[PDB]
């Protein structure tokens, strides 16, 4: 006869979540966090297969507020821009005749309380457009100061992305499919486990994804439900498609001691080659790529169906036009330039225009505001374009898509879909021939 | 063989038993090494509910006369009612996780006569053995 | 019969012994499950409280070699001084917190043969049973 | 005789080992009894350090089928290249300290027999025992 | 015309009238697993050994 005989360092666990920690290297908001280790581990595990589900992963969700507290934190301590919220008296500024830069900033001067909390400064600074609202030269008005209050972000600290690695505690284990095959949920026949996970960049993004990861085999489609087009559509590349956007402007930065102490950089002089901020895209690139994925839309949709691409629907700028960071400036751009295009039913180079602004909301998130100070000198940079967010547009063949996103929450989830955590559980028994004596 | 952590995941029971040490060690794992901050409370708080995860279960094998664990035996009987399968059709043509996805049904109703009926027993008697 | 947790605290400390786990379990008890907050550092700090609370204790019955705990022998003789009853007179007609109130004035005292007496004899002497 | 916390640390491993409980108690303390403020989280780290630093190396000596520790055997061979002394030259001719000083070079090494060696075959042999 | 020194570099903050600055004497402790040396020698070169510790 069998009687109950006690194990202990069983190899089992449940889906669980518990509180993940950061680990990167020895900027952006990090340094209180663990060194990585210099020989990270894996164990492929054989004859081991479980469901994934990247639309349930709660990792996405910490990294999400995570990230968020992070910035707050790193706003705290700088300097508020509270006195800023002022009348200002703006007139246009005249661009080497007669007008193909549109102005698109204002000469504008204001009565400006200075250290000496008393007698006050006239003084002027350089703002978009984009910024300023006219009240009711003329007068005009920062756009935040009718929402809430704004705060200057410090300049030495930068906005680089810098690789994150996410632990779990112990009695919790980091799983990792290896599977270059992923429908977005269910089984994996390859599935390995890691100490960390590999360095993440908190790249913010709207529209296309940047500085990600590659796709192995064929491009990936990944999405809730393909069929409701009331979700969305993730798109992974096998290859990187380079975009080179630059500021052909040497503008200086004419800082002006509002204080009492505290010091505020206004924008100086405009000088240089006074173009429109733009992108540069390799449109073969583009096209061959644009292809491979709609094989993959053929592949969900149909061998007789049409494939349209589009820009937005329009709206609010955040989601209209494609918003990133390059070295603390935020650039807005017109992908109107790539998303125009079809496909059937079976150098050369694109310039994307693009718009600079320096108040901007961050997440979705109002009652606050950031200031961003003019970056000085000619401002210009390269990435990786790794990925598309797309939306799904009378329906018996030819369908529309579109560029879209604003939560970005779809941006780490884009990459920690490879991950899941689970808790282990030592404590196990079984059966055994077994009866034991004093 | 070492074959690192969680290495004989994807094995029978029989064959995961060999290399339990090399899973147990990181059950705990130890070492790990402007205030708050992100992360300030958050490494905090993870590294504490590792301890308790651990002693939490460890207090139970120390309840039922053991503490020398990974594997032990009792004094109590097995029900066949908890899934009766052979030993050839369990420990030699089954893996821990396929095992839990059965006997999990009765993890408290076994768990009674773990934490009771011998812990209980073997005592008292043991203090009448003592008798001379 | 389950009585519930302290069930037999008003009981003989004879009949108490009997259901000692049922206590032990939640001597420790585990599960439980804007920033910083009230309750924010005060659950922390409970808990943590609890664990030392805890483990302060049990590293002595770790040196006082038994742990297999609640109840265990030692080679000390108990001195006549401390309390002098009969057996009838205390483990039959007497309740653990009486037993305190009285036991109590020697307790650091008592300790000190616990903590070493035994320890220290029990050993060397096995080193010696070792010899051949 | 008490000496202290340390009071033996400079004798000879022989004699040191007389008084290792003195030691042994401190290890792990105890006691010790606007918000965050300076110390605020100081004391609280430590103090968790405290009980980390203490069961990361007791769990060590949970899997060396010891617990009852302090001092116990194994049956694992001493390697004569891991500082080839005689007893006299070692226990009665050198002190904890100074022995480190040499053995330090190879502990993990011997840690690896420690993990395992014994704790594989002592089990499995004794389930054999179990058989009739 | 005058100014406060201190307005061309930073604010200033008032200290508390009740609060004070007398130095009181503090003592620091090791958690449990750390100890606190100290030597004896009534000579030291700042660095070395300690035949009295
Ligand atoms: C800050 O800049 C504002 C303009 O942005 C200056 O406004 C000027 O303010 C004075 C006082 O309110 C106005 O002067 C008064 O005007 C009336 C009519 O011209 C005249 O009857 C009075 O004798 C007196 O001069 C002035 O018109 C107004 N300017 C405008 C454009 O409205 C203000 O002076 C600036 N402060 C600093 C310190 O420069
Ligand atoms: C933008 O508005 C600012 C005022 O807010 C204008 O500032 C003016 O800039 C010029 C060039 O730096 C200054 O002119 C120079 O002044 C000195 C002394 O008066 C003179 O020696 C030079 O020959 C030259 O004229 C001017 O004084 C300055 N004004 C003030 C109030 O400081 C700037 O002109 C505006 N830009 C646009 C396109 O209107
Ligand atoms: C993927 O999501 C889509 C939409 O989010 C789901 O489509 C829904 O499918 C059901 C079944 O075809 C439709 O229900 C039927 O609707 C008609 C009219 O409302 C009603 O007469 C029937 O009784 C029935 O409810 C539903 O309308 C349709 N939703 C939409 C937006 O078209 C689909 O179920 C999702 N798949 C997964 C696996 O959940
Ligand atoms: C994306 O490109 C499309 C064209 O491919 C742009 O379509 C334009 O969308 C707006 C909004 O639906 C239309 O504006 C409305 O037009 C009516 C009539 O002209 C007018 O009554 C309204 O006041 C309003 O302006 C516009 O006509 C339409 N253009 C065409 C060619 O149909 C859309 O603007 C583009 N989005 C981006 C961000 O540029
Ligand atoms: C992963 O699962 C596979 C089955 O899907 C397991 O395969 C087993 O692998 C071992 C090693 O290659 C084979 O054992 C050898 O078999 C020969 C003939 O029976 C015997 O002569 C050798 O002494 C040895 O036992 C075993 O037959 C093979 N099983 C089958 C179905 O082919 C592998 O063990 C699994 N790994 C884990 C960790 O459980
Ligand atoms: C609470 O204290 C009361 C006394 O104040 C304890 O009463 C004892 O209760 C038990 C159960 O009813 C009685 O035991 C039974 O007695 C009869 C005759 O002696 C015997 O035939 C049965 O086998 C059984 O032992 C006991 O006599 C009674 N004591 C007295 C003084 O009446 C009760 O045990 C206390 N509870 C706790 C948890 O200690
Ligand atoms: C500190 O180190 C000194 C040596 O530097 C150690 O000295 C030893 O002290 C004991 C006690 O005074 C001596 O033991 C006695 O020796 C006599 C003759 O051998 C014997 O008749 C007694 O039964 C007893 O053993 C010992 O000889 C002396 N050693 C020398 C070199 O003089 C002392 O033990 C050290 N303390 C620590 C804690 O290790
Ligand atoms: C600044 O220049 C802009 C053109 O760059 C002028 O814009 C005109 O503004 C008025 C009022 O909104 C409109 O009636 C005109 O149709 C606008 N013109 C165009 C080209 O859009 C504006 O008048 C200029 N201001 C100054 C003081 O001359
Ligand atoms: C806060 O100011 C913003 C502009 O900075 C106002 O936004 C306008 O809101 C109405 C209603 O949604 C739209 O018709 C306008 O096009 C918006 N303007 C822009 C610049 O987007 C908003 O009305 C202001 N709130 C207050 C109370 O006046
Ligand atoms: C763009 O992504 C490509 C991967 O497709 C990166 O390629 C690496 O390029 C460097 C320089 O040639 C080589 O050292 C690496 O070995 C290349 N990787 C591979 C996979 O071939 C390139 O680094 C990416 N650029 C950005 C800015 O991240
Ligand atoms: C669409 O038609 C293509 C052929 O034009 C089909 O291609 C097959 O695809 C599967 C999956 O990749 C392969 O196993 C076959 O070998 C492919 N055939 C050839 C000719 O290459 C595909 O099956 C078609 N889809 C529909 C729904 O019928
Ligand atoms: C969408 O892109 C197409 C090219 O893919 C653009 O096509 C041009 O359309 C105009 C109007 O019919 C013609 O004058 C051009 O000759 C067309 N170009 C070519 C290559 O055929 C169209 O302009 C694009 N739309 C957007 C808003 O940029
Ligand atoms: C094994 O445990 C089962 C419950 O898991 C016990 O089942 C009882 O069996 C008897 C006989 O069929 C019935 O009278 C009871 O109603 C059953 N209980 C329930 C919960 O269904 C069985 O008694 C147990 N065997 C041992 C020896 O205790
Ligand atoms: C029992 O412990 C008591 C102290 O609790 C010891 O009492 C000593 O007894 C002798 C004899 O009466 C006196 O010389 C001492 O002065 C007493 N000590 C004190 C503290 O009063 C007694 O020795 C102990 N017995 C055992 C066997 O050790
Ligand atoms: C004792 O351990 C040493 C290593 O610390 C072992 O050394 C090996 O000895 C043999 C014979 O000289 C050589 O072939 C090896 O190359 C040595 N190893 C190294 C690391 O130098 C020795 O085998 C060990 N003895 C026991 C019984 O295992
Ligand atoms: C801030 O004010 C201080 C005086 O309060 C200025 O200090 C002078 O600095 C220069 C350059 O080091 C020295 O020549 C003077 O002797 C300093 N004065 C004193 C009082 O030490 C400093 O220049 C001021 N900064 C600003 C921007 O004006
Ligand atoms: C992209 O190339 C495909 C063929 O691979 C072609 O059908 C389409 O016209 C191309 N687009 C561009 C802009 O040339
Ligand atoms: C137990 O295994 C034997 C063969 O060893 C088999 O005859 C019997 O069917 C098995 N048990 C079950 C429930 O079938
Ligand atoms: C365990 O029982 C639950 C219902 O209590 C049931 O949902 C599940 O299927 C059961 N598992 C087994 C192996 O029968
Ligand atoms: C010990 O109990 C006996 C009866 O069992 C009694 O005669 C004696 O008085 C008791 N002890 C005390 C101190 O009285
Ligand atoms: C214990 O002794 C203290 C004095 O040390 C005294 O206050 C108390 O009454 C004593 N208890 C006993 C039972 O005598
Ligand atoms: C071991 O000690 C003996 C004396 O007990 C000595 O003869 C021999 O030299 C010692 N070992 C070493 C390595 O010398
Ligand atoms: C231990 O070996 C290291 C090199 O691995 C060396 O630096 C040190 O001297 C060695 N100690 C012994 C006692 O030889």
């Amino acid at each position: 006869n069998l009687w109950v005989t006690v194990y202990y360092g069983v190899p089992v666990w449940k889906d669980a979540e518990t509180t993940l920690f950061c680990a990167s290297d020895a900027v952006w908001a990090t340094h209180a966090c663990v060194p990585t280790d210099p020989n990270p581990q894996e164990i492929h595990l054989e004859n081991v297969t479980e469901e994934f589900n990247m639309w349930k992963n709660n990792m996405v969700e910490q990294m999400h507020t995570d990230i968020i507290s992070l910035w707050d934190q790193s706003l705290k301590p700088c300097v508020k821009l509270t006195p800023l919220c002022v009348t200002l008296q703006c007139t246009n500024v005249t661009n080497n005749i007669t007008d193909d830069m549109r102005g698109e900033l204002k000469n504008c001067s204001f009565n400006m309380t200075t250290e000496l909390r008393d007698k006050k400064q006239k003084v002027y600074s350089l703002f978009y457009r984009l910024d300023v609202v006219q009240i009711n030269n003329k007068e005009y008005r920062l756009i935040n100061c009718n929402t809430s209050a704004i705060t200057q972000a410090c300049p030495k600290v930068s906005f680089e992305p810098i690789p994150i690695h996410y632990c779990a505690p112990a009695g919790f284990a980091i799983l990792k499919c290896k599977d270059k095959k992923f429908n977005g949920t269910g089984p994996c026949p390859s599935v390995s486990t890691v100490q960390c996970t590999h360095g993440i960049k908190p790249v913010v993004s709207t529209q296309l994804l940047l500085n990600g990861s590659l796709a192995e085999e064929e491009v990936m489609i990944r999405s809730e439900n393909i069929t409701n087009n009331a979700k969305n559509i993730l798109v992974q590349f096998n290859t990187p498609v380079q975009i080179n956007c630059t500021r052909p402007n040497n503008n200086t930065r004419k800082s002006i001691r509002i204080g009492p102490g505290q010091a505020f950089y206004a924008t100086g002089d405009i000088i240089g080659d006074i173009r429109q901020a733009h992108c540069n895209v390799s449109k073969a690139t583009w096209n061959e790529t644009l292809g491979k994925v709609v094989k993959q839309l053929r592949k969900h949709f149909g061998n007789n169906t049409i494939i349209r691409f589009a820009n937005s629907s329009g709206g609010d700028l955040e989601v209209t036009t494609h918003s990133f960071n390059c070295g603390g400036e935020f650039f807005y751009c017109n992908t109107s330039g790539l998303f125009n295009s079809t496909w059937i039913s079976n150098n050369d180079s694109i310039t994307l225009p693009c718009r600079i602004k320096q108040i901007i909301n961050m997440w979705q998130r109002i009652g606050q505001a950031m200031y961003a100070p003019p970056i000085q000198g000619v401002i210009r940079c390269v990435s990786n374009i790794t990925g598309l967010i797309l939306t799904r547009d009378t329906n018996s063949t030819t369908e529309t898509f579109r560029p879209g996103g604003g939560d970005m929450r779809d941006n780490w989830r884009s990459e920690l879909y490879k991950y899941k955590v689970v808790k282990i559980e030592p404590l196990g028994v079984a059966p055994t021939r077994c009866k034991r004596r004093v | 063989v070492f074959l690192g952590f969680l290495g004989a995941a994807g094995s029978t029971m029989g064959a995961a038993s060999m290399t339990l040490t090399v899973q147990a060690r990181n059950l705990l794992s130890g070492i790990v090494q402007l205030k708050l901050t992100v992360w300030g409370i958050k490494q905090l708080q993870a590294r504490v509910l590792a301890v308790e995860r651990y002693l939490r279960d460890q207090q139970l094998l120390g309840i039922w006369g053991c503490s020398g664990k990974l594997i032990c035996c009792t004094n109590v009987p097995w029900n066949s009612s908890w899934s009766n399968r052979n030993l050839s059709e369990i420990w030699d043509n089954m893996t821990w996780l396929q095992w839990d996805k059965e006997i999990s049904n009765y993890t408290q109703i076994i768990y009674g006569l773990l934490e009771e009926s011998q812990n209980q027993q073997e005592k008292n008697e043991q203090d009448l053995l003592a008798l001379d």
